[PDB]
């Protein structure tokens, strides 16, 4: 969503909406809108190692780049490895993946999981919310799988309910049935009755197929499962289904799948392996934690004395198991660019600059790279966008949001593995609005969502 | 009378801005948006140019907010897209161009509110 | 109209309006427009090539005879084409009246200068060179007449900053005062006063 | 690091650079240069001064409003000197006098001053000092001066064993006071050198690459418990040397040899007065006496500094002596 | 078409015999601007600066900010003869206190956040 | 020498892109199928021609241009790339 | 209503102060630190609170034009009691 950072004397003051009639129209959510407090507390501002007693003490910037950079020299291959957090731009992406590639490592992940079976992320479409979110307004029927629009997405809710209350769309959901702020069919709880519907015996089959416009979102909170493969499969299954009975209306793009975290769209761009199942295949001996705060490698799942470097910007889950801590910039202390779930790029500004000795991520990236002789070919901000270019051109159109459809070839590809589903029900991370408020660093340390979340659990 | 020399216009040299702050320095044209606490659109008719953040820390007496770079407060009000843009390229400074958004027309209607089937149809008002 | 509203006069309106169409009808080579204020004022466009004979017939004719220069001044508009506006107020005593002659140029072209129409634009056209960069030719000297000397720029440009590039101070090493770029210790407050809600809806221009 | 001290801004006079320097001496001719340049950067300075307020006036425009802070001292008070480094992460000791005086001679000026100064740094939690000694400071030598410097050095390094110890020789200048004392001979005719001035070789060292070398020693973050050799890069025989002073100035030159026995006597004449003496039986021995040379010595060069040669700024120090031909340097 | 008024060049070779013009004109004058103002910098040295001013706008192929450049000069030339200039100004050409900018990467990101 | 990863970046309209898009929509699977570890990133382009670029150990990189190619030519090239045959 | 910083330093009713480590102390020495001793929030906290007889009161501070403008506050929260935003004098209806 599009914001207006209010800022005086060097101080983010407040957040409002700006208007962009296709992604957030008027509106931001409240998280969006109050949880620029949690930009003042708990931040990193300095170099950090670890001292004789192991306990975390400042030092220079030169003084932990080499330390890290001895044990990039040290070590290569398979034996380094990074992980990517949710609020991370593509520059450092990209940075941060020339890196690991000068070394000869390709374990770079994301905390996110999708399923890289099949096509994967080989085709754009195949991890893209296709319809976009204006398109919704054009639908007549839509599909949730395993997702809360309303807190992991609330906009795109937001766009939903005004079709649902302008068009009379008809909203249909597979999961447990949480409080979406408008009347829905609830088909069930469990994953099967997708492959019931896939094969044809639920009616709802009927009612997509009379559907001139249908609409079908998967979240990415169902595919965090372990069944996430064979849930994919079945969606897939059903909106193939769709384009062979009710015919090819056009450019309709009947499947599509929401995004949670800022930064997934634009690591699976770049080529990031979804999930971090390749570091439990094969545990590094130095591990990158690009704001990787969501917990998913602990130092129990790495081998002892994994040497652990932590880049970010707050001092939350990921910094404490750290032996080098390098300060980074927020989103509202840098130009840095970042995908949503429709696959548009977009770019922030500067409002004000990193605190303390904290800097821009990909120019750390790159003075590290330099330090231990592997120098990255940009110096500047433009430089790290034609690489970017390079890598996947569509990067550097900063609001276009048309592209191609494969689904035909990750159809097939599809169906290739035939993973089982479990009989778990579909059930989301946020269930109730005390679950939306604290969700990332930034707002686990803001006191405006703590006041809130004390708010919703007990209320005067 | 006449010349007819034919070359891009660049008066850089006439100026007298240092060397860092024209190669180094990124503008923005774009028209600025609607401030959202109010419905007044006249602020959003023209086009401005703008520098890039620099920058703002805190004065060890009084702690006000201190700056370094000359263009901190630099705004200008251009008419067109294209008179920024020439302006800036015949300036020499690098800069970001950013399309006009304009609210799409939109379709009222009183009696939708109330309605006889439709979910248009209002609770209170 | 009651008594908060300044009075018209429409003797002084139609009388200058009358004087402009004369002298646009004389010299039709170069009076590209001509206007009056609500508030009786007559200008005139002219293009650039026609600065030393418009003013010359201003200063010179029986009917005009403009004989004083009371300012001499420019004005910047980054969003034309020709940035600079050149506007020169007379004053003609014999008739007890005012004209005001405007023309335009850019970075690169020449402006005639008029010292040989009247003197008193000798200072006039230095201050604009030091202030806007605007070059008059056939100035019998032509230098910067109010800024430091060897200063770079030109600050009543649009795009020149407030506080400029440099500042001064007295070093003790060298023993003299020099020249480093300029550091705030409280940075000028930028204020942002320009409401929504028009205010003139006479001024209104077309939607495009 | 201390937020407050975390460095911010270009560099400048309203910058913020992270140091918090105590500087003794400072009202003294290396000090206004070591303040000039702490203060241009955007340091906060503590000037102890035991004068008057007006002979400090000239500090004032060296920083930025609020960065400079004057504090009354005196070396015979510990409270003082804790009074005055309570609050500073860096400590520079400045403080030297070429005569003795009534109230304090070279064991208290070289020796008890820096003791106590380290010792109260020491304690209130200083992270660095640099304390100033001389070139040719050694406990055998024949001059007081020398042999306080030296066991100066050995009581700074004892009670602060992570102190800087810089060791200038000659240093020349504007406000010196060894080009000025070489051409200030004008007024007694026909100068005096033991010798002829033809067996001392002489290495002076530029001021402003003396206090280069102090700002670099505090940026340099090994430079700990090092001793520095700060030397100009031509060495010069006294009589050669004070024959291209006297041709800068214009002045006409007659050097005379003098006994050493001679010499001295004349150096006790002008001890006696009040006023600063023009010379000293120690002054008179110091300038006879050789600059060493300590090539083990890390130099000005390690703190990234090409010395700048005598003939650069010869003319900026003796224009005011008046009213082309480099003298020959051995190496 | 592009046709525009001259200044006082039609083509570049009369402006570069107008820069050729003004640069002896400097270079004639440096050695009694030395002596003077009484710098304490070499005549030698004071002509590079000469020769680095004019090479720093060695890119220009337009005639009319090129003999714009030379009116500059000559105004600058004539404060400079004139003894309009102090020391002071004559000495801002060096910038003799302002502590060198490095230009390499690491420098620039230790320093700071400034490109 | 072990290649690492590829990227076809075409254009969605462009008519020099055209072969290009004919043989992922004839041949992408199948190639695929035979590579079912490789990945080959389509990603799009505007305004610009048709690339094919290889990433080999420690980051060494080489493009070669799919303009105005047919499907046989991109193939071709992807085959090429792929045995490890110049 | 000033109070005292474990260093030593008087507390300001906005309340700041040097922390331990701060070399800014250093401006203080030989020095004082300008404190003022009247706290306007225990001040207004010690003004009884008017009782009256009225569901709306206006509030203009006292002294007419010169006090503040003139607002209106309501006293039906029996809870709390009706607090002018300009001065801080409390307003209450007679409860039993
Ligand atoms: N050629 C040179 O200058 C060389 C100098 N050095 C060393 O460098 C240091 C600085 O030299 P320089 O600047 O020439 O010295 P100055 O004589 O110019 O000044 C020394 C400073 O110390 C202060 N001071 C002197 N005696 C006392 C005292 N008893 N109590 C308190 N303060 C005192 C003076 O303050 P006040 O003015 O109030 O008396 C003065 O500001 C000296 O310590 C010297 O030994 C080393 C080698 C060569
Ligand atoms: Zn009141």
């Amino acid at each position: 969503s599009n914001i207006v950072v209010s800022t005086r004397t060097g101080e983010v003051m407040r957040i409002l909406p700006r208007m962009h009639e296709d992604i957030n129209e008027e509106w931001i959510s409240d998280k969006t809108r109050f949880a620029y407090d949690g930009l003042k507390r708990q931040r990193l501002t300095q170099p950090m190692i670890r001292n004789e007693k192991g306990l975390l003490t400042y030092t220079t910037w030169e003084d932990a780049l080499s330390r890290v950079a001895g044990m990039l020299q040290s070590f290569q291959g398979n034996d380094v490895a990074a992980i990517a957090g949710g609020l991370v731009d593509a520059e450092a992406l990209v940075a941060l993946k020339d890196l690991l590639n000068r070394v000869d490592s390709d374990s770079l992940c994301t905390e996110e999981v999708f399923p890289t079976a099949g096509a994967g992320t080989d085709l754009r479409s195949n991890y893209l919310l296709n319809t976009t979110i204006a398109g919704v307004e054009e639908a007549d029927v839509i599909l949730l799988v395993g997702t809360n629009p309303r807190f992991e997405a609330p906009l795109f809710n937001a766009r939903i309910r005004k079709s649902w209350l302008h068009n009379d769309l008809k909203v249909a959901l597979i999961g447990s049935p949480v409080d979406l702020t408008y009347r829905y069919d609830h088909l069930g709880d469990s994953p099967k009755i997708l492959q019931d519907i896939a094969s044809g015996n639920h009616p709802f089959s009927q009612i997509l197929k009379e559907a001139k416009k249908p609409m079908v979102v998967l979240g990415s909170s169902a595919l965090q499962r372990s069944d996430g493969t064979a849930i994919l499969a079945a969606v897939s299954n059903i909106a193939q289904n769709i384009r062979l009975s009710s015919g090819v209306t056009g450019d309709w793009k009947v499947m599509n799948i929401l995004h949670r975290i800022a930064s997934q769209v634009a690591a699976l761009d770049l080529g990031y392996k979804p999930g971090v199942e390749a570091i439990r295949k094969n545990p590094p001996k130095v591990l990158f934690l690009l704001g990787a705060d969501g917990g998913c490698i602990t130092r129990q799942d790495l081998p002892k004395d994994c040497f652990i470097i932590y880049q970010g910007h707050h001092g939350d889950v990921g910094a404490p198991m750290a032996d080098v801590i390098l300060p980074g910039a927020a989103y509202t202390e840098k130009s840095a660019t970042y995908v949503n779930t429709e696959g548009r790029a977009q770019q922030t500004k500067v409002a004000v600059t990193p605190p303390g000795l904290a800097r821009e991520d990909w120019k750390i990236i790159r003075a590290l790279s330099e330090i231990a002789g592997m120098t990255l070919p940009y110096d500047t901000l433009d430089q790290v966008r034609s690489r970017l270019e390079e890598v996947s051109p569509n990067l550097v159109r900063y609001d276009d949001v048309e592209g191609a459809n494969y689904f035909q070839q990750a159809n097939e590809l599809s169906k290739l593995v035939n993973q089982q589903l479990l009989a778990d029900p579909l059930v989301p991370p946020q269930l109730t609005i005390k679950d939306f408020y604290m969700t990332d660093s930034i707002s686990r340390a803001s006191q405006t969502m703590a006041k809130c979340v004390k708010a919703v659990t007990e209320g005067i | 009378q006449l010349i007819a020399v034919d070359e891009k216009l660049d008066i850089t040299t006439l100026t007298g801005v240092p060397e860092e702050h024209i190669k180094t320095r990124k503008v923005r044209i774009f028209v600025p948006a609607r401030n959202n606490m109010q419905s007044g659109v006249n602020n959003t008719k023209k086009w401005k140019m703008e520098f890039d953040t620099r920058e703002r820390w805190e004065n060890p007496l009084m702690g006000w907010s201190s700056t370094a770079d000359p263009l901190s407060n630099l705004v200008l009000t251009f008419s067109t897209k294209e008179d920024a843009v020439a302006f800036a390229e015949k300036n020499g400074w690098s800069f970001d161009v950013e399309e006009r958004k304009v609210p799409k027309p939109k379709s009222k209607s009183y009696g939708a509110n109330f309605s006889w089937n439709k979910r248009t149809r209002v609770s209170t008002k | 109209t009651r008594p908060t509203i300044r009075p018209r006069n429409d003797v002084v309106h139609k009388q200058l309006s009358a004087f402009g169409q004369y002298v646009a009808e004389i010299l039709p080579k170069y009076v590209q427009q001509v206007q009056v204020s609500c508030f009786n004022e007559l200008e005139i466009f002219i293009h650039p090539d026609g600065v030393i004979p418009v003013l010359t017939f201003l200063r010179d004719h029986t009917n005009a005879q403009f004989k004083s220069l009371a300012d001499l001044t420019a004005v910047d508009v980054p969003t034309r084409q020709n940035r600079f506006e050149i506007v020169y107020n007379l004053l003609s005593l014999r008739f007890n009246s005012r004209i005001r002659v405007k023309t335009y140029t850019d970075e690169l072209t020449p402006i005639e200068s008029s010292v040989t129409v009247y003197k008193a634009a000798n200072w006039y056209e230095r201050e604009i060179w030091d202030m806007f960069g605007v070059f008059f030719a056939n100035h019998p000297d032509l230098r910067r007449i109010l800024t430091d000397y060897g200063f770079e720029g030109h600050p009543f440009r649009k795009d020149f900053p407030l506080s400029g590039y440099v500042e001064l101070r007295y070093d003790d090493e060298v023993k003299r005062v020099v020249a480093e770029p300029v550091e705030l210790a409280q940075e000028f407050r930028k204020f942002d006063l320009n409401s929504p809600w028009e205010a003139f809806p006479a001024y209104r221009q077309p939607p495009e | 690091l201390h937020h407050a001290l975390i460095p911010h801004g270009k560099g400048g006079r309203s910058s913020v650079s992270g140091i918090v320097a105590t500087v003794f001496g400072a009202t003294g001719f290396l000090g206004r240069y070591v303040v000039n340049h702490l203060g241009r950067m955007g340091s906060q300075v503590i000037v102890p001064y035991r004068c008057e307020p007006y002979d400090t006036m000239h500090l004032r425009p060296m920083g930025d409003l609020g960065q400079i802070i004057f504090m009354e001292w005196n070396g015979k008070d510990k409270d003082s000197i804790r009074k005055v480094v309570e609050h500073s992460n860096v400590v520079i000791n400045l403080v030297g006098r070429e005569w003795e005086t009534k109230n304090f001679d070279f064991e208290d000026v070289f020796v008890k001053i820096p003791h106590a100064i380290a010792q109260v740094s020491k304690e209130a939690g200083v992270e660095k000092l640099i304390h100033i000694s001389h070139l040719n400071a050694d406990i055998k030598s024949p001059s007081r001066y020398l042999r306080s410097k030296a066991v100066g050095e050995k009581e700074v390094r004892a009670a602060f064993p992570e102190a800087t110890i810089i060791k200038p020789s000659d240093i020349f200048g504007r406000e010196d006071r060894f080009l000025n004392y070489f051409a200030s001979m004008r007024w007694f005719g026909g100068v005096p050198l033991i010798s002829l001035g033809k067996e001392t070789v002489k290495q002076p060292v530029y001021i402003v690459d003396v206090s280069k070398g102090i700002i670099n020693a505090i940026k340099d973050p090994d430079a700990k418990g090092k001793t520095f050799a700060f030397v100009g890069p031509n060495r010069y025989l006294l009589f050669d040397l004070v024959q291209y002073i006297f041709a800068v100035a214009y002045r006409p030159f007659l050097p005379y040899p003098l006994p050493h026995f001679a010499y001295r006597w004349v150096g006790r004449l002008f001890e006696v007065s009040p006023f600063e003496p023009w010379t000293t039986r120690d002054k008179v021995e110091r300038v006879h006496m050789s600059d060493m040379t300590l090539p083990h010595l890390p130099g000005l060069e390690d703190l990234g500094i090409q010395a700048t040669p005598l003939e650069l700024k010869a003319i900026e120090v003796l224009r005011r002596h008046r009213t082309v031909k480099p003298a020959k340097t051995v190496n | 078409g592009t046709s525009v008024k001259p200044i006082f060049s039609r083509d570049m070779n009369e402006a570069k015999r107008r820069v050729r013009e003004l640069y002896r004109a400097w270079y004639r004058e440096v050695p009694n601007t030395v002596h003077l103002f009484q710098l304490d910098i070499s005549v030698k040295q004071g002509r590079d600066k000469v020769r680095e001013m004019f090479m720093k706008n060695a890119h220009v192929t337009d005639p009319r900010v090129v003999d714009l450049l030379v009116i500059k000069g000559k105004m600058e030339l004539e404060e400079t003869i004139n003894v309009w200039k102090q020391r002071t100004h004559i000495m801002r050409f060096f910038h003799e206190t302002e502590a060198p900018r490095p230009t390499d990467f690491l420098s620039k990101f230790y320093v700071g956040h400034d490109p | 020498l072990g290649l690492r990863e590829i990227r076809i970046h075409l254009c969605q309209r462009s008519p020099g892109s055209q072969g290009v898009r004919d043989f992922i929509e004839k041949r992408y699977v199948e190639l695929k199928k035979a590579n079912p570890d490789l990945p080959i990133l389509i990603r799009e382009c505007s305004d610009v021609q048709p690339k094919l670029w290889a990433r080999y150990a420690f980051g060494q990189e080489k493009n070669v241009s799919l303009n105005n190619f047919s499907a046989d030519q991109v193939t071709r090239t992807l085959e090429n790339v792929l045995s490890g045959k110049a | 209503g000033v109070r005292t910083s474990p260093t030593g330093e008087k507390v300001t009713h906005t309340g700041q102060a040097y922390d331990d480590g701060d070399y800014r102390r250093v401006r203080f020495s030989d020095r004082q630190k300008e404190v003022n001793e009247n706290f306007a929030i225990d001040l207004i906290a010690e003004q009884p609170v008017s009782e009256v007889g009225s569901r709306v009161i206006s509030c203009d501070g006292g002294g007419g034009a010169l006090g503040h403008p003139r607002v209106y506050i309501n006293l039906d929260k029996e809870t709390k009691t009706g607090t002018c935003g300009y001065c801080g004098l409390q307003f209450r209806q007679p409860h039993h």
